DNA sequence: CGCCCGCTTCGGGGCAACCCTGCCAGTCTAATACAAATCCGGCAATGGAGTCAAGACCAGGTTCG
DNA sequence: CGAACCTGGTCTTGACTCCATTGCCGGATTTGTATTAGACTGGCAGGGTTGCCCCGAAGCGGGCG
């Protein structure tokens, strides 16, 4: 995995930093862990999304 | 579709044919030879013991025999190893 | 109509409205290599992670 | 085993028959579903005679 | 229930897009509006991928 | 829009595309002609001095 | 004297976010008669393909005077 | 120093076996076609129910020649 970067995509896109890639690192569990500060570039919220 | 392709039974495929290869050219030439032209390697068309004892001048019986050895040799597990997870 | 009164789908209707061959299938198409899940919060993270 | 008119060139507006043969569009649909014949030519010298 | 991932699966009929949805591997659809993001990044490549 | 209605002149009038739009080369799978995809950067040669 | 240019009314087609998540729609004269097609099930034309068993032989390490 | 030995491949002969493979061959089944003689003589049928917009088409009132 590493240094092999992924797309991320919370959809709708709605603009272009709708879609951003990243650098992964592995982490327990199911859930994909997202950096607090991206959450707005995506409009993303955590209910569910 | 269950028609199309499985994608990972394309590049099998392709890595057993190059094992095999490299198993059958662990054998001599009239060895390789016999084998691929027994099975239809070359052609897809395996022709039988008489025409191939034809192309190499000696009697079906012969052609046997040679099969036969080298049936015995490719069933040692020195050759076998790299083949039987290939199933 | 076709059986149970369903209008059939004629050559015009694989290109007309949202289900035809453009919007559909041309211009989006689903990808492999892909995934998804429900995300959640990453406060340790890099920006780049 | 007997021609056939194309319904694009025929059905959508502006009917390009329509505007090519500068009929109606009733005219096109009474003519191409067989309600009613069209004189496709005539002649002159007998006619006068 | 909601976790997905897939790298080579199925693939559709008259198409030969990958499927949809959980129940079959299936990709994510990367419809148009990930495209217009993938374009006004300038990103050509991927895009061709 | 119109997929019908846009075909059908279009065929009328022999027009010729030119592939050089940018829906275009989304559709066709070629690369497109924005960003890493024009002639200025795509023909890059690349040497070790 | 009769005859058609702009409102005007009416038809009439196109389109109205993006992911998932599903998963299978019907009935009324009824029969014979036949000819051909075609399947198909089984001996017999093989005939060729495979197989066993014996053997011919060189010669090459291996055993002996 | 020279003579045999047993045994590897290497190959040959010839007989034996066994099974494809047509070829009939007779029968079974199955696919298509013809034929029914009292008289019968014009269909059922819901999706339509938006909103808005553009535009083509009819239609009439209006001045008009
Ligand atoms: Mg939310």
């Amino acid at each position: 995995i590493a240094e092999h970067p992924v797309l991320l995509n919370r959809a709708p896109t709605l603009h272009r930093l709708g879609i951003q890639a990243f650098e992964p690192m592995l982490v327990e569990g199911k859930a994909i862990q997202l950096h607090p500060l991206v959450c707005e570039a995506f409009n993303a919220d955590f209910d569910g999304d | 579709d269950s028609e199309a392709v499985v994608a990972v039974d394309a590049v099998s495929f392709t890595l057993l044919q190059d094992q095999l290869q490299s198993v059958l050219d662990t054998l001599s030439e009239r060895e390789a030879g016999v084998v691929r032209l027994r099975f239809g390697l070359t052609d897809g068309q395996p022709r039988t013991l008489d025409e191939i004892g034809q192309v190499y001048g000696v009697t079906r019986e012969r052609i046997r025999q040679i099969e036969s050895k080298t049936m015995s040799k490719l069933r040692h597990p020195s050759r076998s190893q790299v083949l039987r997870d290939y199933l | 109509t076709g059986p149970g009164n369903r209008p059939l789908k004629s050559l015009s209707d694989l290109l007309k409205g949202k289900q035809g061959r453009f919007r559909q299938n041309l211009l989006g198409k689903r990808v492999d290599y892909s995934g998804r899940s429900v995300i959640v919060v990453g406060p340790q993270l890099k920006l780049h992670q | 085993a007997a021609p056939v008119t194309h319904i694009w060139y025929f059905k959508g507006v502006p009917s390009r028959l329509g505007y090519l043969l500068d009929l109606a569009p009733k005219d096109l649909e009474k003519i191409i579903y067989f309600a009613a014949y069209v004189i496709t030519s005539v002649d002159e010298e007998m006619r006068h005679n | 229930d909601k976790i997905h991932a897939r790298s080579t699966g199925p693939y559709s009929m008259i198409t030969q897009q990958p499927l949809g949805g959980k129940a079959q591997f299936g990709g994510q659809r990367f419809g148009e509006m990930e495209c217009w993001a993938m374009q006004a990044y300038g990103a050509a490549y991927t895009l061709q991928e | 829009q119109e997929t019908t209605r846009v075909l059908t002149d279009a065929a009328i009038n022999c027009r010729s595309d030119k592939l050089n739009g940018l829906k275009e080369n989304v559709i066709i799978g070629k690369l497109i002609p924005a960003g890493t995809g024009i002639n200025r950067y795509r023909n890059i040669a690349v040497q070790p001095t």
